[PDB]
RNA sequence: CCUUUAACGAGGAUCCAUUGGAGGGCAAGUCUGGUCGCAGCAGCCGCGGUAAUUCCAGCUCCAAUAGCGUAUAUUAAAGUU
RNA sequence: GACGACCCAUUCGAACGUCUGCCCUAUCAACUUUCGAUGGUAGUCGCCGUGCCUACCAUGGUGACCACGGGUGACGGGGAAUCAGGGUUCGAUUCCGGAGAGGGAGCCUGAGAAACGGCUACCACAUCCAAGGAAGGCAGCAGGCGCGCAAAUUACCCACUC
RNA sequence: UACCUGGUUGAUCCUGCCAGUAGCAUAUGCUUGUCUCAAAGAUUAAGCCAUGCAUGUCUAAGUACGCACGGCCGGUACAGUGAAACUGCGAAUGGCUCAUUAAAUCAGUUAUGGUUCCUUUGGUCGCUACUUGGAUAACUGUGGUAAUUC
């Protein structure tokens, strides 16, 4: 049973749910189901928790923070490219796009780009 | 006596475009496959019950 | 056409507030014979089975809807897909081979399951009543016109669906075919899938070894492997899970489960505990009378079908009789007289070897008038040891000779004695403890008379196993060597027979070395348990003999697999490899609850 | 059944002036919404395989209409069904053909081929006058065209000639006694004759007498009358038959006189 | 779809007088059953009912004219009525037997090539005649007046040009395999 | 005879000679009225019903001998 | 499937028409054998008590016919609503 | 060219309202009312008209020309069988209208639904479960059980008709 | 085809019913060559239901950085082909049943000048701007539950 916010004491309660709430998937428009969920307040009755690192300490835990993975994708929209590389209004963006490598295909490597909007 | 109904097209491509498929395949240049019936519907309802990846069911059952 | 009978017990079925209209307006209880027996009383209304003609008149004007109407199974020349001739077995229905799921086929022994597979395979084609002057790929297609099997059988004809089956028996083969080591399986076929099959088959041992040095395990393994690697369209698995380890059986079910999904048809058999949950997705039950008539019921969901098959008789939707507790022994009983006297023997800690095996025994107490249980994993050195103790090869150093004559139960049963079984029963004796005995294993409900006559060549697995069960308490001998009686028996036939075997050898003063792979088969039949530990084709240790509980805990601690008690009916239910509670039992180490 | 609008019309529910059979299946085409009413329409596909027989199946019409050889009222249409009715022009420019939809004396939409010059306009009845915003007038017609700034003497039950190219009517007829009229509904249908007389009732269902050039007098409701031109002088072309409305006896006599069923 | 009966049964089940008339009528024309008789008499009594209306309608009513004119044409076109009559009163003088003269099997016998009437029915069924260009197998053709001068045998038969039957060509092969090689 | 769907009792005639023997006690039968639609027929009083089929088999074929008892 | 066409395909014994009835109402046996108020038939009237035109059979005959019989609802017959 | 949007007209309708038409029964003759019955005045609500609802006020409304009540193996009509004339009997059922999806009630979405191939609850059922929970509604086509005197293939296919 | 016949008596004439007669539609018995058309779980239980299927949808033209295929090199709206996913639309049509329902349903006739109306068709389109703002899916990666289109 999943945990959501705003569901004080930690009992198992059956709330009405609809689009724009946690732990609901519509299979039809306007559909409303009444599934069971479980409260915010933590106990030892839980299987697993998700802790997000916020503040980084002095030390480096070996299996996580030492490992470094870059984020994949640059922007697809116009104005995000302008904000990012700090271009002026007049500079005519046409070569400030990220070029995403196709590593192999047994033919040749491509470099992909997205399609600008606005 | 026997009585039928016949078309005569000006060129091939005007027939090949217009023509219902089975009449073209009547003297072969086309076929069907596709493949019988059923194998479609039982796959469809299995594809319905996955989300994001359905490539297993399209090849894989 | 069929059978009809009344049934009576219900929630406030109240013979003390209805005046009893069931007795007042029944036609049978008017012409003299009391079918319905009732009074103003504290109990239930009583109604007979045999005297009820059917009618349903009592039901329509009982003031409470307590009495319902059942219909009992009977033959009425209906459908009749095939017969051999006359005074012989017949089958009615062979039904939909639904693709993209595996079809699980679950009935008592000698009921025609194997026969339905033979017909589905196109090999023994169906005869449908008669005698069978129609075939040929026309008349049967016209008969099962309007349905489905027209599309199936025309696709077969044309061999668009290519047939493969795993055969019911091992024996005739390792005898009918032969096998080149390595080279054989090799020039079988082809690649990645054989490597997946042999590796997920968890063997890793018999890659460099000749077939004749192998046993049940190796055999089954290779068989299944080749069968799968066999490039084909259809696929049939008869009885795939016989005489195999508990851990190894689960990894067999999932390698079968690989083949299913992309427009493929698949038929499995089996006589299960609760592993059929992972074997099949549709369960199809068969009913009737063993070796007389068999009827196939339309398929159900596995969860819904399982219980209704072992529940004791689920119909709705038809109906029948019998069927109930059998997934254990629920034979509540125990205690004796004074047991006097006894002994302390004791067999010594021998060290034994063959070629690719180091096999070791520890000293233990082999008590008078008392059972001993062997397991433990396939390849854990149990059978050949017993032969080496008795006389065949061995020993280099030391040993103890049997004080009592000896009874040999074999496991590799595929015997050849031309003539009849009755001739062989004269090499035993049918006068001794003459009051029932063989008759107390079976006589009244499943029939024997059924065990004589006929040929042993044409006899089926559980009956053939029963021939071997008789060959043991049948020459004069009192120390008993039994490997795998659970082979080719179900739950209904195995558990009662096992209890009968224990009663014989304990009560008239004997000792038996039982080599079960069955929770119910092992448990109710156990005491010492002795535990065999170690890796196949390396090392075997018989663990110094300890407690049923402690020995079973040693076996299941290494394997990593556990059971649950079905709480209403006291029945075993296997766990799904790795669960939640599959963690409380691992810690409590406890794999059995409620002694 | 109903909870909202329907989308099927069967064979046998459908009107009889489309001349449907009964040994093709349960459904009939059903015209989709448009300017004409379904008891006055001729659906497009019924013109193309139940009259002229270019097409043979409905799938053929779907392959034809997409090519854009079809027009209706000088504009291009591209669907299986369109609800063309009385006084519209179909125009196939590839064959160089032009049709007009008008009534036989039998009372069903015939083939009335015409010159392309005639097919540049149609005759439209006025039904309602409605003053729009800021002192601007409107017309409303049976083909549902709203033509702004008409001449200020045109009133309902008149008819007006519309140029399909530019809209914006060029000329008109005024409803008067002795002008020539056609019937568009009711028991009398397809009859041609002059007005002769009018009759008024305060309330509703005023009637309009009619007389033809065969010396017969008949009457019909007001709202089934349509004007075609001044007395004995249509401003349109007329088909054969010409509103005579022969008895069945005389029709028998013609057929056995010419002995006409072969060429 | 649409179906209806073409005959009716007699109100009385038995009556010595009736049965003899139905028997002797069937004898003359070679009819199979009384159902082939009552069929005729249904059509006739139907036509006798329609006529019985129009005589009571006003003279020179338009309904009376158009019906009668086109009706009598049909009675003349099949030839059960003359045009030297041509009025509605002679409809009631029409009777059962005149129809049966215009039956196919009757016209084969009467104006063509046959033995007894029992023969002629068999020739119609065994496909040895035609009507203008067209094979028939129905002895209940009832034959329009114009088509009486086109009744001929068939153009593929052993009667006239066309291949012989299997009794002749059998016996021809008895000259070659029955006494020529057997 | 007692009925299936009412449980009430009806007294029913049996036709031709020796057909009584082909009806055996505590089996099912099929009944039918005489052909006078409410009233007792002939010289037999108190009977308003007769019997036609014993068990999917007619009294005719049992009597004539073109069928046999199915038991 | 139908229509169209090869090649085989009729001597009556079989390439087999049945369902009811024969005292009257109501079309057809005061023929022969058996039963003897028994068994059964009979919508109705009535048949059977040792010479049965009505029962059980044989022969013959009658009606309808690829259909015919039986039960029940209902209309006509009913100017007995 | 494509798409979208505001209003008017049009089309497809939808919703209320007018006049006339109904099977058996009096061993059903008086019925309806502050738990609104009939009307007046004002308001609320609703897409709108309206005792639809509320406040205040009046005492009406209906019936031997059969009300009111009860019964119906009563869905209505276009029609069907028989029939000289006049009638009698039947109409579940291919077209049109209506009502309902196990029994009741409530509600979301949308232009349109008080929807059940949507949802929520109660009640009657029935299924799985590691007993913590979860899932369901064939009066759709086939098919099974039951019920009975009584009724078909778990077939083939979007080529036709839409 | 607007038709009658047998039965109360010793015999006759009436009254009157019973029986005989023909059609229609359901069941059932017996029999059965050839050809076309085709009604069919309504009657009783609007009783209860295993399994399978019966509603989905992309054009030149809403959104393509799938490590997909492809490329002739690309991306500078930028390809061609394109699974998946967001978006729009439909799912209120049809099919089925006859349980409820006696001025109700329904039919003919009338009324919106008492109202609402997707859609089509025709009109309506002027008191940082060289283009604005910030998140979600697919995707990538880590999971929980005996079990679910979770
Ligand atoms: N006479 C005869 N009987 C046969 C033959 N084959 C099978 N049978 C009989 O048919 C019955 C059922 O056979 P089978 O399908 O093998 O039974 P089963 O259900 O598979 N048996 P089990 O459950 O023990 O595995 C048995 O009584 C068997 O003896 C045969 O060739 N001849
Ligand atoms: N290398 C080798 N192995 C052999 C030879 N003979 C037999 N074996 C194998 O050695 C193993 C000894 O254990 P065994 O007692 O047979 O086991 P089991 O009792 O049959 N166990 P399970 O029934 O579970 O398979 C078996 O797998 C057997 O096949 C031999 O000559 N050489
Ligand atoms: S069953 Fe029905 S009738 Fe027989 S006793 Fe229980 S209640 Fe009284
Ligand atoms: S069922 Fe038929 S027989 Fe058994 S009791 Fe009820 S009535 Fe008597
Ligand atoms: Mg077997």
């Amino acid at each position: 049973f999943p945990m959501k916010q705003g569901v004080l004491t930690h009992g198992r309660v059956r709330l009405l749910l609809s689009k724009g709430h946690s732990c609901y998937r519509p299979r039809r428009t306007g559909e409303r189901k009444r599934k069971s969920v479980r409260g915010c307040i933590v106990d030892a009755n839980l299987s697993v928790l998700n802790l997000v690192i916020v503040k980084k300490g002095e030390k480096d835990i070996p299996g996580l923070t030492d490992t470094t993975v870059p984020r994949r994708l640059g922007p697809k929209r116009a104005s995000r490219i302008r904000k990012l590389f700090n271009l002026s209004k007049e500079d005519d963006v046409r070569q400030y796009v990220v070029r995403k490598p196709l590593n192999k295909e047994g033919k040749k490597p491509r470099t992909k780009a997205p399609k600008i909007q606005r | 006596k026997t009585t039928g109904f016949g078309m005569i097209y000006d060129s091939l491509d005007y027939a090949k475009k217009n023509e219902p498929k089975h009449r073209l395949a009547r003297h072969g240049l086309y076929e069907k496959k596709k493949t019988s019936r059923k194998q479609r519907k039982e796959r469809k309802n299995r594809m319905k019950k996955v989300r994001g990846t359905a490539k297993a069911n399209v090849g894989a059952g | 056409k069929l059978t009809r009978i009344a049934i009576v017990n219900h929630d406030k079925c109240k013979p003390k507030k209805c005046r009893q209209e069931c007795k007042k307006s029944c036609p049978v209880v008017r012409m003299g014979k009391l079918c319905i027996e009732v009074t103003p009383q504290s109990k239930i209304a009583w109604i007979s089975e045999t005297l009820c003609i059917g009618c349903g008149i009592c039901i329509k004007k009982c003031p409470f809807g307590a009495l319902s109407i059942v219909n009992l199974p009977s033959n009425l020349e209906k459908e009749t897909t095939h017969r051999y001739c006359a005074n012989a077995f017949k089958l009615h229905r062979l039904p939909i081979p639904r693709p993209g799921e595996v079809l699980g086929l679950v009935g008592t022994n000698g009921i025609g399951k194997s026969t339905a597979l033979k017909i589905l395979a196109g090999k023994q084609k169906p005869n449908l009543g008669k005698y069978d002057d129609p075939p040929d790929w026309q008349e049967i297609l016209t008969y099962f016109r309007g349905s489905e099997l027209q599309n199936y059988f025309t696709k077969i004809l044309e061999d668009d669906l290519k047939a493969i089956i795993k055969p019911q028996y091992v024996d005739q083969i390792p005898k009918a075919a032969k096998g080149t080591v390595g080279s054989i399986l090799d020039r079988k076929d082809e690649t990645k899938t054989q490597a997946i099959v042999c590796q997920q088959l968890d063997l890793t041992h018999l890659k460099e070894r000749n077939v004749e040095d192998l046993s049940g395990g190796e055999l089954q393994r290779f068989a299944c492997a080749v069968v799968c690697i066999q490039k084909a369209d259809i696929f049939m698995f008869d009885e795939p899970s016989s005489y195999l380890d508990v851990k190894q059986r689960l990894k067999a079910a999932i390698t079968i489960r690989s083949l299913i999904n992309p427009d493929r048809y698949i038929i499995v058999v089996e006589h299960d505990l609760s592993v059929l949950d992972y074997l099949s997705d549709f369960i199809c039950c068969l009913y009737g009378v063993p070796s007389a008539y068999g009827v196939v019921t339309m398929p159900f969901s596995v969860r819904e079908g399982i219980n209704i098959f072992l529940d004791g008789y689920v119909p709705t939707e038809n109906l029948r009789f019998r069927d109930a507790s059998l997934v254990f022994k629920v034979a509540e009983t125990a205690n004796e007289e004074e047991v006097k006297k006894m002994c302390m023997y004791k067999y010594p800690g021998m060290k034994k070897k063959m070629g690719e095996f180091e096999l070791a025994i520890v000293a233990g107490e082999f008590t008078d008038s008392e059972i001993m249980v062997m397991l433990g994993e396939n390849g854990t050195g149990k059978t050949t040891f017993i032969r080496m103790l008795a006389g065949r090869l061995k020993p280099d150093e030391g040993g103890e000779v049997p004080v009592l004559n000896v009874s040999y139960k074999p496991q590799k049963i595929s015997p050849k004695s031309t003539g009849s079984v009755r001739q062989l029963l004269h090499e035993k004796i049918r006068d001794a403890y003459t009051h029932p005995q063989f008759v107390t294993d079976v006589m009244k409900p499943l029939q024997i008379e059924n065990i004589i006559d006929q040929e042993v060549q044409t006899l089926s697995g559980g009956e053939l196993q029963r021939v071997a069960l008789a060959l043991c308490l049948g020459k004069p001998a009192d120390v008993y060597l039994i490997d795998e009686p659970s082979a080719y028996l179900d739950s209904e036939q195995r558990l009662m027979a096992a209890r009968v075997v224990k009663r014989f050898i304990l009560h008239a003063k004997k000792t038996a070395f039982v080599v079960e792979h069955d929770f119910i088969m092992a448990t109710y039949l156990a005491d010492r348990v002795i535990v065999f530990d170690g890796i196949p084709s390396k090392n075997t240790v018989a663990n110094s003999p300890q407690t049923l509980l402690a020995g079973m805990n040693k076996f299941l601690s290494q394997l990593e697999i556990t059971f649950r008690r079905d709480p209403n009916n006291y029945r075993p239910r296997i766990n799904k490899l790795n669960s939640i509670k599959d963690v409380e039992q691992k810690k409590s180490g406890n794999y059995f609850f409620l002694d | 059944m109903a909870r909202g609008p329907k989308k099927h019309l069967k064979r046998v529910a459908a009107p009889k002036h489309w001349m449907l059979d009964k040994l093709t299946s349960v459904f009939a085409p059903r015209p989709s919404t448009g300017p004409h009413k379904l008891r006055e329409c001729l659906p497009l596909i019924i013109f193309l395989r139940n009259k002229l027989k270019y097409a043979l199946t409905g799938d053929e019409v779907k392959k034809i209409c997409m090519q854009r050889f079809i027009k209706i009222d000088g504009k291009v249409r591209a669907d299986i069904t369109y609800p063309a009715g009385f006084m519209d022009v179909i125009s196939i420019d590839k064959t160089g053909e032009n049709f007009r939809l008008i009534y036989d004396t039998k009372g069903r939409f015939a083939v009335h081929r015409i010159t392309p010059e005639e097919a540049k306009y149609k005759l439209c009845k006025v039904r309602k006058i409605f003053v729009g915003t800021k002192g601007i007038p409107h017309l409303v017609t049976h083909d549902a065209r709203t033509i702004r700034y008409p001449d200020p003497l045109i009133k309902m039950n008149d008819t007006i000639q519309i140029d399909l190219e530019t809209g914006k009517i060029t000329d008109f007829i005024k409803f008067d006694t002795g002008n020539l009229c056609m019937v568009t509904g009711g028991a009398n249908l397809g009859r041609i004759g002059v007005i002769t007389n009018r009759e008024r009732h305060p309330g509703s269902f005023d009637v309009v007498h009619v007389k033809d050039a065969n010396g017969n007098s008949f009457a019909t409701r007001l709202s089934n009358i349509f004007v075609i031109g001044k007395g004995n002088k249509p401003w349109i072309s007329l088909p054969r038959g010409k509103g005579i409305r022969l008895t069945i006896a005389e029709e028998r006599d013609k057929r056995l006189a010419a002995k006409q069923s072969s060429g | 779809w649409v179906c209806r009966k073409t005959y009716v049964t007699p109100r009385r089940p038995f009556e010595k007088s009736r049965l003899d008339q139905e028997l002797k009528l069937i004898g003359e024309y070679g009819l199979r059953n009384k159902r082939e008789v009552w069929r005729v008499k249904f059509t006739l009594a139907k036509i006798r009912k329609a006529a019985r209306e129009l005589l009571t309608l006003d003279e020179k009513d338009p309904r009376r004219l158009f019906e009668g004119n086109a009706l009598l044409r049909r009675l003349v076109r099949i030839g059960v009525l003359d045009e030297g009559k041509m009025k509605l009163d002679y409809i009631l003088g029409l009777k059962i037997e005149d129809f049966l003269e215009r039956r196919l099997q009757t016209q084969v016998f009467k104006l063509g090539l046959a033995k007894s009437i029992h023969h002629a029915r068999v020739l119609i069924r065994q496909r040895h005649i035609r009507v203008r260009k067209q094979v028939v197998n129905i002895p209940s053709f009832i034959v329009r007046l114009d088509s009486q001068k086109h009744i001929d045998f068939s153009l593929r038969s052993p009667y006239g040009g066309g291949r012989p039957g299997r009794v002749k060509r059998k016996n021809a092969k008895k000259g070659q395999g029955g006494a020529g090689a057997g | 005879v007692q009925l299936i769907k009412n449980g009430k009792k009806i007294t029913a005639f049996v036709p031709n000679d020796g057909c009584l023997n082909f009806i055996e006690e505590n089996d099912e039968v099929l009944v039918a009225g005489f052909g006078r639609k409410g009233h007792a027929v002939g010289d037999i009083p108190g009977v308003r019903f007769k019997v036609v089929k014993v068990a999917n088999v007619s009294l005719l074929a049992l009597y004539k001998g073109k069928k046999e008892r199915p038991r």
